[PDB]
């Protein structure tokens, strides 16, 4: 049983940088590829990127200037960091997790199927308090 | 990049087969097997019905299916019921590596 | 022969010769003194025993005794990996059991701190029940068997029994047994005790997972001869009544004629495992199957082989259908379902009826003009001539034989919680200090046990030309090895292990 | 052709356990935490001495077929003529044939012996001798499940009335 | 008694020699409990199972010989317009048995292809294909493959023969006798056989009701979630004495008569069977096993019973078998399970471990000609082409 | 799908003589076969020819010895649902093969 | 032996036996006339070769080559499974070469229509280099070897072989082979080939991972 | 990943090569060398590790 859960202000002020963190608990990190989702109110789901314990990333090409994930091994947690945020990014952000690979024979990129998802979390992105 | 074109909604009575498409570009979906199909229930997260195309994992029942054909994938959903009412979602692999969704499909189970 | 020469070595590991297995297990063994060398009377109203299911009465004796009726005392994970990708079939042969390397202690407290020396004249008491005249304890899965890490010293278990009962008082028929009676062995810190087994022949447990299922046995190509009744009238209307057949063939195969029919069934209540999908109300006794005796409910468990779940439902089991294991350092009241392990028979789902489903229909009346036909559920099938089914699993964690009850008759002995059903099973070995003078030195032994059992093996013939599916470890990067000792030295299991995996064609 | 067993069981088929033990089985404990709504968890506990009811076992009761209940005591017994309709037959090419004495079965419970079964005595002996490994003619073999239990569907049982042969089933 | 046959066949040439998945959606799809996967074959088999093979218009087989000669391959063009049959003495035949019982076991289904009952006619020899498992029409991992072409073969060219004999395991005499008491008219020490109850079915149409009950009224057992009825079902006399416009929906085998069509015909074109010889000690199909006490009587409580629909086996049964018929199948293969009860097959005949092994045959694939520069795609190119030739198969029987 | 043998080209020297795209390598492999059409009459009969080929190798083993504890590493196939069985021709009958299968799963001390 | 009596059996299995595995492979084949049985020059100009570092020189000869070198030829995806799980190292031994039940056809155009026939008097020519005179080209990975299923059929190789080029251009140490100079066995539609072959010893293949 | 490697024709331009006789090779597959570091599944080593098709691909591009 692996659940994932995010945290983070659900409140951010426009042209402020963005910071949620997924807490693994049940499983660790491991070999797994993690992802952010963002679902706008309404709309449909919006893949963010994904960040591996080696350190590589992968990002939307659309926000690729302005976005960051982290991960940290220690803490059994990865972050995502999204930069000069405005309305358009308020949404429920969702960390999951890449389908685990049973086979360790090719070298070849993730392919994105997902087996575990958070609950995920609202942000609001508002100038009002 | 572009997103997925898919049916806004769809809807279908009790026991009536019903098949949901998603079109994609020539290099988004067309080109390569790796399809796959989220329900979501609302205020849950997505649930992984079918991916690579056609392939389901454990814990999805025969009802459930998927086919390509060309730059067109389809979800079809066998002798449906209604607990199978949520939003289906078409994603796929591209040719940069990214991941791209359709825009989601309501399916309402008329009763 | 002497206090400074050792009676035995160190032997365990396995040799893998053809279709033969021997695996030769050694542990370090500690045994106390158990109700004070007191034979004491024992029931439920000294617990008080509210309930009238729970009525018994017995003994609990200042024995102790041996038990290594689990498989992980055989076999590691590894060598139990060979075994089950390898092999279609398994079977016990030979037993031979030591006991070597005794050592007696004596227990005093001088002045406020507590003292403990070899005593070199004390005695251990040993015997085997080899005519089988007491009662038989060990094929109940009790807890107490030889570690599973060779590396762990064990307590060995006090030995009981029950006897008859009416309520929480005996009965006339009821019996008392004294161990003392048998005759036994005496040993010194210079003796050792041993003692060969031959197990009865038993039929190989089955170790694959059939590649047909029971009712797609037929050619798909091809049409039956046979008919049946397709149409029972022409159209809408009044007087319709028509009688119209059909060939059974590929495009219907439900209806064709078949020479089996899948196994027996008593039907499980179905637990899922997301909880917010289980109905709202306690119903782990009031919604389980169960039988009664002698006025007494016993839950059905685990019951008749089954399969846990239809294929494509995961998170459902059988209320009381499954062995279910606990984890390493789960308590022992109320745990989570985390911490225990839930065992399935998704396996043998080909020949037998899933547990949690009726298993089938027959019709209630005779139809009429009048009367419309009516058919209801079978929720307990006993058996029919032409059933056919397969037993239960047998894990890395489960019981390895039991002894069959001495009865009139008895139908398909083997038992129901898995393993090799035996009149003669391997006999029982009682152990106890040798009391030393109602005043007693506190006192206690320790000492080995070496045990070796060799096991047949049916080798695996198939043509398949596909690979197989096949037990593996993951190669996912983790902050400890699976079946290995953590960072404070604790070993543990993290999954049951099934030994059903090589395919076989029905 | 066997020996005749001419002997009483001193053990009884559910108590064949050691009571001192657990088992290292697991058993569902409870299906709620408390009173309310949305409640539902899945609890386990040990299978041990002090409840012997649920521990699982590796043989079951031989078969039952079940016969009415009759007492020898006029006042206790129903004021109609049940010998006939109320005794326990098996149908034959359209001729029904009274159950006698059928398969063997404890007489009567253990603590009531003024009971016999309809047809299932020869006469009035009775059979309490093996009411270790057999059911009472007079008893259903058990329950078993009717339904699936969901959020909408409490857990029902039913009552077995008679049960053929099932494999680890032992009997005298 | 020594029975021996002969008979001449023709084998075409299937799927241009290729193994092809089907499947539930292979065949058009819509059910799931008539959903399958699995495999075709190249190959043919022979199946001599049913008993007017070996017969002309207490027993049990015991000795089995098998012969297969006059191999004759003929090639098949269209020069013109026209079509031309020549003979090929190069090309070969394969041929082998499975006596290790290794491939799936089709023979026990009750499958049209048998040999015919007129010496004299000439048969098709019908196309070996199995199941494995499946869920829907999709394959689980556990499903198996297999390649025939992976067995050894015996290539047989035009003046080549081959020939095998087989042993039958003991198995216990057929009855062929019908008791002439009855079990209650012999307190007693013996009751009737089990029983699985079927809906009963009138052959007076007005008798019966009018409704649509094939699937709804009919006896089944589910297996893995999918229904099956059930068929023929356990031994059961077929009506009560007196009435033979009866018959228990499922419970009894079902011939067609000569010529008859394969949907949807009237009664009077398929032949029923009655099983009426077994009704001294065995229930009747469509009557309850009996009735037994469902309470306790007291002052205050009349006694009540309830009605046995289905009755698992009680010590002290006896039952009897489902007869044998000219038309019907000779054995069965028995499952290979831990355990199996009274595995005498439900269709009738003889339950066998070991039974008589598989035959499977080919044309080997000739290619036509390939290109003259090299590429390294198979070949699907090939010469039309099939065979002929002789079956002669020989069984002796013991009797009682 | 590899290579199983080369033939270690003659000359004054070498060092590891195993190739480098895996298997055996040998001075003396297995030799070759060659075979033609009877060339029948530059104006000839247009002809081919068809036939069988078998071939039987013998391999010797080296058994697993390892103590180690807990369970290796396997090469499994996944139990999944999917359209076509692995390792096994589809619809149409074409047969393939789904990955690359190395040879190294169990292990060793160094 | 005769025209209508087979001169060889089918056979593919593997049996398991202690330390040794057996792999026996049965295909059928099927080979054409190749550069209408001319031994020609070959030479990347003729294709303009415009890299010097593809320049080559060598011939195309009408012979044909029987290619098993890939491991799939020998082994079921199964046999390979049972072979990596349980091993920690294998190697051959022994090889056994059979070819049998020739067949040969004539193709003729008839009006339109293309006609195959039988030939029974026509011979196919086989021969094994076993002194290793000709250029081994088996050891380059090339394609046409038996099929990994058994139940395809396929087309034989054409064999040929390259020498020594300076550009395009061949050079006096150049080497040219007449394959007909090697004597070969000649076989009707009854006759069957076979040989024997011993593998030399070569070190086991180590089929393990290192845990350290 | 496409996106991670360098926007230019590299392919050839930047393989390991032996030359014979004034003939560049390119080093295929090469000394047996580990494909990549441990967690870093995405690189492969160009020429360097064996490269089969799947079923029914294409011979070229």
């Amino acid at each position: 049983q692996v659940q994932l859960q995010e945290s983070g202000p659900g409140l951010v002020k426009p042209s402020e940088t963005l910071s949620l963190t997924c807490t693994v608990s049940g499983g660790s990190i491991s070999n797994y590829y993690w992802n952010w989702i963002r679902q706008p109110p309404g709309k449909g789901l919006e893949w963010i990127g994904y960040v591996h314990y080696s350190g590589s990333t992968n990002y939307n090409p659309s926000l690729k200037s302005r976005v960051s994930v982290s991960v940290d091994t220690s803490k059994n947690q990865f972050s995502l960091n999204l930069g000069s945020v405005t309305a358009a990014d308020t949404a429920v952000y969702y960390c999951a997790r890449q389908s685990r690979s049973y086979y360790n024979e090719v070298i070849t990129d993730p392919k994105y199927n997902f087996d575990y998802w958070g609950q995920g979390t609202l942000v609001t992105v508002s100038s009002a308090s | 990049q572009s997103a997925l074109t898919q049916p806004a909604s769809v809807s279908g009575s009790p026991g009536q087969s019903i098949t949901i498409s998603c079109t994609g570009t020539s290099s988004d979906v067309g080109g390569y097997d790796y399809v796959s199909w989220y329900q979501q229930h609302p205020g849950k997260a997505p649930k992984l019905m079918i991916y690579d195309v056609s392939n389901r994992p454990s814990g999805v029942s025969n009802r459930f299916s998927g086919s390509k054909s060309g730059n067109t994938a389809s979800l079809t959903i066998s002798g449906l019921q209604a607990e199978d009412e949520a939003d289906y979602y078409c994603s796929s692999y591209t040719s940069i590596s990214t991941l791209v969704f359709g825009g989601g499909t309501k399916l309402t189970v008329l009763g | 022969d002497g206090v400074g020469s050792s009676s035995g070595n160190w032997h365990c590991d396995s040799q893998w010769l053809g279709d033969r297995v021997i695996t030769t297990s050694t542990r370090t063994w500690a045994l106390p003194t158990y109700n004070n060398h007191l034979y004491k009377q024992i029931s439920n109203s000294t617990s008080g025993g509210s309930s009238n299911d729970n009525a018994y009465f017995g003994y609990s004796t200042p024995w102790g005794y041996f038990d290594f009726n689990r498989f992980h005392c055989h076999f590691s994970p590894r060598d139990w990996q060979r075994l089950i990708n390898n092999n279609w079939g398994f079977r016990p042969k030979r037993l031979n059991f030591k006991l070597f390397n005794i050592q007696v202690k004596e227990v005093t407290d001088n002045n406020g701190v507590k003292t403990i020396a070899n005593n070199l004249t004390s005695t251990v008491q040993v015997f085997t029940d080899s005519d089988y005249q007491l009662p038989y304890v060990l094929g109940s899965a009790h807890e107490g068997c030889l570690p599973p890490f060779p590396a762990d010293v064990f307590m060995i278990p006090q030995y009981g029994y029950l006897t008859l009962n009416d309520g929480s008082q005996a009965v006339g028929r009821s019996s008392f047994y004294c161990l003392e009676y048998f005759p036994s062995q005496m040993l010194r810190t210079g003796n050792n005790f041993q003692f060969s087994y031959e197990f009865e022949n038993v039929p190989f447990h089955s170790s694959y997972a059939h590649s047909q299922s029971l009712d797609r046995l037929m050619n798909p190509l091809i049409d039956q001869y046979l008919y049946y009744l397709s149409k029972t009238i022409n159209g809408s209307g009044q007087n319709q009544q028509t009688l119209k057949f059909s060939v059974a063939g590929p495009s219907n195969m439900a209806v064709q004629g078949r020479n089996y029919i899948p196994g027996p069934s008593y039907r499980q209540q179905r637990v899922s495992t997301t909880v917010t999908q289980n109905n709202n109300s306690e119903f782990a006794w009031p919604g389980a199957s169960s039988w009664a005796l002698n006025g007494r409910n016993s839950l059905m468990n685990p019951g008749p082989a089954m399969a846990s779940h239809k294929e494509g439902e995961d998170r459902f089991f059988p209320l009381s259908g499954s062995l279910i294991f606990g984890k390493q350092g789960t308590g022992r009241d109320n745990v989570d379902a985390d911490k225990v392990m839930i065992t399935n028979e998704e396996e043998i789902k080909t020949t037998n009826p899933v547990a949690t489903e009726s298993y089938g229909q027959v019709a209630t009346n005779h139809q009429s003009a009048q009367a419309q036909a009516q058919t209801g559920w079978v929720q307990n099938q006993g058996i029919l001539p032409g059933m056919v089914w397969q037993d239960r699993d047998v894990y890395l964690q489960g019981p390895i034989w039991a002894k069959i009850p001495h009865t009139d008759g008895n139908f398909h002995p083997s038992p129901l919680m898995g393993g090799f059903g035996m009149k003669h099973p391997p006999p029982q070995i009682l152990i106890k200090n040798t009391p030393v003078p109602n005043s007693f030195i506190t006192q206690y032994s320790t000492g080995q046990v070496s045990v070796e059992i060799e096991w047949e093996l049916q080798k695996e013939n198939s043509k398949r030309w596909n690979p197989e599916i096949q037990y593996t470890s993951n190669y996912y990067k983790s902050n400890n090895v699976e079946f290995a000792v953590n960072t404070e030295g604790v070993y543990s299991e993290p999954r049951p292990i099934g030994t059903r995996y090589l395919t076989r064609n029905l």
